[PDB]
């Protein structure tokens, strides 16, 4: 809600179809993380620890980068998305 | 071999042209312009014709200078040649002032391949979101209007006539066209394709063909602010919605439901609905 | 159908494109690979370009951009703030000699590489937007002969890579070099704004007038008591204001980077400059900044491979130096290859005379010097905070008449001073900050 | 607040120095510090100190932060 708004200001072409943030093991999410760094450190609030699983709302990625190397455990599979898609950052 | 014309523009990406309500305006500025994404349809299933039939494909843009980079992203999709009608000459065009200046300007692309077998327009644009270019480009070559197309069954390339499925509010219908024939399309026809690089690096050392007002032979005040009957006389941002009110609340579990239905006929649009009459008219 | 090219350049930032100007100027099928739409749609920087790395690129840079909308306000003076509790610090130098000899251009990097892309479009080279690499696509000697897209006919041939693609070294551990990830402390996360101030207000808040810009580095305990380098740049019509803080120290205190940008947006002294005109954001961004340097760096060559910018973590981020890194890099790689191409060969015999020029200019040079920077930093938490909020109550203190007889300020400062850290505390701050500094 | 100034613009008169080289000398050294040419951060902490150890020497700058020091008591 908050940092959405600041999200909509920014460009994207979203790429709904090819999410570039994966989780690779959901399990170390639930048991084997205990401060979700991935949570606390996204500058756009991709993640979000439901009790469903983890929420990727991988469309607000501003492609910075945090997620993968905060991470402890590794499992974030991160890419850039596709050219000309993911963040369009006008006078960036 | 069939002759397509896809009419395109360049529009600024509206999924980011958005309303500050503390200036009242739209922060329009640094949004980079597109292609208009009705159009995006149009040149994915020109593309496909090309492919399928070995149709030569010409792309056609009335604007700025600046909608040379969009002609350009119309050549990655595997296009011939692009079309640039730039003249501020053409400058504050309507649709008749466009359709006009379209008009020579596929006249003179005749002049080029031979006579335009298709015309593929978008259903809108979506800066000034009328769509009458498409419907006005059929009546000025006199072709078949076949307009809101969402799919493309036969294409007859021997018969000169193909069955599209034009979308109504009533419903869809298939409609045998007869070529030469004018296109709209919708969003709904297909998904535009990830150009491959082969043809997206061509787009990049392209240069379309630039034609002025002199190029074309057309009337020289029949194209822009004076070949325009109408006129914009002021563009104004629409107001802030209206606050609403918690008709119910989370304690009445179900005695919200017809306080929703109380609460609806005071509004005047559900008469509209053609589904709440038994409710409204009794 | 091959697409051949002479050098493919990954990525078109500063060193990018600084790369391709060079092999474009003198005479290389040279390409340009980007994954943005345009360049500089991918690039985050809060924007002081500095001139000099440019004017070895392009002679004649300074004629060039001046008639484009690519630099932006001529940076004429650079403060530093240590924002307090309700004070600010400012520590400004205001040069005129940087209005007729420029020193640095405040920027909008989609702004600059954008048109930085059309000189190097201009030099010769063809620059390839909307396409992101993947991996290299390699011949039976098993070195990289090239680059594979993800387009789907996209395989770019190239007797050299030149892998340009800044932070997150996705690219660079594919070709071998970066054995492993970063880890969170060689990079810093950085939260940009760009808010727009109607160019008056620049002015005013500024203390300049007419394509003169200044600067801001803010240091306080908006940043929670880590350290964060915020800035606070003069654009053109705007104002690109930002907070960057390592990953170590964003980790453990676990507070979502952008509420230290609101914690500077929401600072006595920052709200009080910019009124209501800081909720008018144009634009957030966020990137990473390498900040591991010496230690942390790859091998920034191979066969037929040269690494440059941001992923050979070249950035001087305490002076705030990493597009003077990148162009430079961009130069030393350009001036590389262009010995690799009258010779014919590319292994790492003849490309480790990129590693050598490295080293010989500034780069290298600035990354042994702030080697064990952060680590100083990390090992205290007190030079932002105690330190700016004591400097400013002590600054307070020492211009407040209240009748107080002067040496009862003297004393007051000294017991302000030594109650928050004692003297065996200050006196060894000064010093233990020398061995970063060197 | 006359007893603590006392020895002051006496002071100030035995120099000649605080208005005369280090204003100038902050000047071009803090501008030395800013200025991008391509220097290796050392070949300009250097350059600073062979400003500053130019147009006073080091037994001068140590003796003058102190020496004024009697003056601000
Ligand atoms: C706020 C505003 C309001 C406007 N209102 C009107 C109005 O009420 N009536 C009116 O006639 N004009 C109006 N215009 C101007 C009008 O947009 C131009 O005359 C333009 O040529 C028509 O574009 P359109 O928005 O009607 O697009 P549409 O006609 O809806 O676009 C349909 C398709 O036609 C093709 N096409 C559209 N424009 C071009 C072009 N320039 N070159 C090539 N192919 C093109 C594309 O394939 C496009 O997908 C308005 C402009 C503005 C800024
Ligand atoms: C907030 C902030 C403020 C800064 N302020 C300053 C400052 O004042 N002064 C200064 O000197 N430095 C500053 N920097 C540092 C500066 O931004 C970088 O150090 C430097 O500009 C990076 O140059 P680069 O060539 O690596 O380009 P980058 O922008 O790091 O990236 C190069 C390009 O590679 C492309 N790319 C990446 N991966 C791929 C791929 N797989 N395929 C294709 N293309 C790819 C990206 O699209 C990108 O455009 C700042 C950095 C930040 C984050
Ligand atoms: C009479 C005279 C002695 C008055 C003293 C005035 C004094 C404050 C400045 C001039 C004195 C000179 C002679 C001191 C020599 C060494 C100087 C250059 C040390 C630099 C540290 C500070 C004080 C610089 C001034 C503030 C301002 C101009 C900074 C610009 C902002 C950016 C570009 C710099 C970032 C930056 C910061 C913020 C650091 O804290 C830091 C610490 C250690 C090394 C480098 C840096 C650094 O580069
Ligand atoms: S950090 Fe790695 S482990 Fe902890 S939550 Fe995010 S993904 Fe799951
Ligand atoms: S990339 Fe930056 S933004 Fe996208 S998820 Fe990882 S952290 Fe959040």
């Amino acid at each position: 809600m908050r940092i959405e708004d600041k999200l909509y200001l920014n460009r994207y072409r979203t790429d709904e179809e090819n999410p570039h943030l994966k989780i690779k093991d959901e399990s170390i999410c639930a048991e084997k993380c205990s401060d979700r760094p991935c949570v606390s450190c996204c500058p756009a609030d991709v993640y979000e620890w439901t009790e469903s699983g983890m929420e990727v709302k991988f469309e607000g990625c501003l492609e910075c980068g945090t997620c993968r190397i905060v991470c402890p455990f590794g499992n974030i599979e991160w890419n850039y998305p596709r050219g000309n898609y993911g963040v369009l950052y006008k006078f960036g | 071999h069939a002759n397509v014309v896809v009419c395109i523009k360049q529009v600024p990406d509206t999924t980011n042209v958005r309303i500050d309500r503390k200036t009242n305006n739209l922060v329009r500025e640094g949004v980079p312009s597109i292609i208009n994404p009705d159009d995006e349809r149009a040149l994915e299933l020109a593309s496909q014709l090309k492919e399928k039939f070995g149709a030569t494909v010409y792309v056609i843009t009335m604007g700025p200078p600046q909608a040379k980079e969009a002609l350009k992203d119309a050549i990655a999709f595997g296009l011939d040649e692009a079309v640039h009608l730039s003249d501020r000459t053409f400058a504050g065009a309507d649709t008749l002032a466009t359709t006009y200046t379209l008009y020579w300007g596929i006249k003179k692309i005749e002049e080029r391949i031979g006579k335009i077998d298709l015309i593929l327009t978008g259903k809108q644009a979506v800066d000034g979101d009328t769509g009458q270019v498409g419907p006005g480009l059929a009546t000025r070559f006199g072709y078949a209007l076949g307009a809101y197309v969402v799919r493309i069954e036969e294409i007859d390339p021997e018969k000169k006539e193909m069955v599209i499925v034009r979308r109504l509010d009533q419903g869809f219908e298939k409609i045998r066209l007869k070529l030469p024939a004018v296109l709209t399309i919708t969003d709904e026809l297909n998904k535009p394709r990830y150009a491959d690089l082969p043809n997206l690096i061509r787009a990049i050392r392209y240069e379309p063909i630039v034609w002025t007002h002199k190029d074309l032979g057309l009337d020289p005040k029949k194209c822009g602010f004076f070949g325009s009957p109408t006129r914009v006389v002021s563009t104004n941002i629409p107001p802030a919605r209206k606050g609403g009110d918690i008709i119910s609340k989370n304690e009445d579990p179900e005695v919200a439901a017809e306080k929703l239905i109380e609460a609806l006929k005071k509004f005047e649009a559900v008469r509209l609905v053609e589904a709440l009459k038994p409710v409204l008219e009794g | 159908m091959k697409i051949e090219f002479d050098v493919v350049v990954v990525g078109a930032g500063p060193s990018g494109l600084s790369c391709a100007y060079v092999l474009a100027k003198n005479g290389l099928k040279v390409a340009v690979v980007e994954k943005g739409e345009y360049p500089g749609s991918k690039n985050v920087m809060g924007g002081v370009l500095y001139v000099h790395p440019l004017k070895e690129i392009m002679p004649d840079f300074l004629e060039k951009a001046a008639n484009s909308k690519a630099l932006e306000r001529n940076v004429i003076e650079q403060n530093l703030w240590l924002l307090g509790n309700e004070g600010v610090i400012k520590i400004g130098h205001r040069n005129v000699e940087w209005k007729e000899n420029p020193n640095a251009f405040t920027v909008l990097r989609a702004n600059f590489d954008r048109w930085f892309a059309q000189e190097v479009e201009k030099a010769g080279a063809l620059i390839i937007p909307k396409t992101k690499v993947e991996d290299f696509l390699r011949n039976e000697k098993g070195e990289i002969a090239g680059v594979v897209t993800s387009r789907p006919k996209g395989e770019i041939h190239s007797k050299a890579v030149v892998i340009a693609e800044g932070v997150n070294p996705i690219l660079t551990m594919k070709a071998g070099l970066r054995k492993e990830d970063l880890k969170p402390h060689m990079v810093a996360v950085a939260v940009k704004e760009v808010i727009s101030v109607p160019e008056d207000v620049v002015n005013r808040v500024f203390g300049v007038e007419g394509n003169d810009g200044a600067t801001i580095e803010l240091l306080g305990s908006w940043s929670e008591g880590m350290f964060g380098m915020g800035f606070l740049y003069a654009n053109r019509s705007s104002v690109s204001l930002g907070c960057g803080v390592l990953l170590e120290d964003l980790r453990k205190k676990k507070i979502k980077p952008y509420q230290l940008l609101e914690n500077l947006k929401n600072h006595p002294v920052i709200s009080d400059m910019l009124g209501e005109y800081r909720n008018n954001t144009m634009e957030y961004l966020a990137h990473l900044i390498p900040e591991g340097g010496y230690y942390a760096m790859p091998k920034v060559y191979g066969d037929r491979v040269l690494v440059c910018g941001d992923a050979a973590m070249l950035v001087n981020s305490i002076h705030r130096e990493g597009s003077n890194h990148a162009i430079t890099s961009g130069r030393l790689a350009a001036e590389t290859l262009l010995e690799a191409f009258e010779k014919g060969d590319f292994s790492e015999k003849i490309l480790k005379n990129y590693y050598l020029r490295l080293k010989e200019s500034f780069i290298l040079k600035d990354l042994e010097k702030y080697k064990d920077l952060m680590p100083t930093m990390e090992k205290n938490h007190q030079f932002v905070e105690i330190y700016p909020d004591l400097a400013n109550d002590a600054l307070k203190r020492f211009l407040q008449v209240d009748g107080t007889p002067k040496w009862d300020v003297q004393k007051q400062i000294a017991d302000m001073v030594l109650s928050r850290r004692s003297l065996i505390g200050i006196s060894l701050d000064l010093l233990r900050f020398w061995r970063a500094v060197r």
